[PDB]
């Protein structure tokens, strides 16, 4: 689940909202290379491994 | 942000109505049959009394 530790605000309400959901359409709300030209978007952490 | 409380309130309200509707339909259907059998038995008692 949450690999970086913290609190998920209103998790059970999200479960209740997602109970009556048929389909989802995943889209890109903010492009990573375009919308942040003055900040570094390359951020990784060792608390969430992926392929060693 | 209180969807769970709303669903619990609809569960209570829709669960009492089914019980009371069943109770009403069942009571009317047993008392109708009891009434008709009571009338038939009364006619039989009159015939037995005149016979005796």
């Amino acid at each position: 689940g949450t690999c970086f530790p913290g609190d998920f605000a209103d998790y059970e309400e999200l479960r209740e909202q997602l109970s009556s959901v048929s389909s989802f359409e995943r889209f890109e709300i903010f492009p990573k290379e375009r919308s942040w030209p003055n900040h570094t978007t390359r951020g990784v952490t060792a608390a969430c491994p992926h392929a060693m | 942000l209180e969807k769970r409380m709303e669903n619990l309130n609809k569960k209570v309200d829709d669960g009492f109505l089914d019980i009371w509707t069943y109770n009403a339909e069942l009571l009317v259907l047993l008392e109708n049959e009891r009434t008709l059998d009571f009338h038939d038995s009364n006619v039989k008692n009159l015939y037995e009394k005149v016979k005796n």
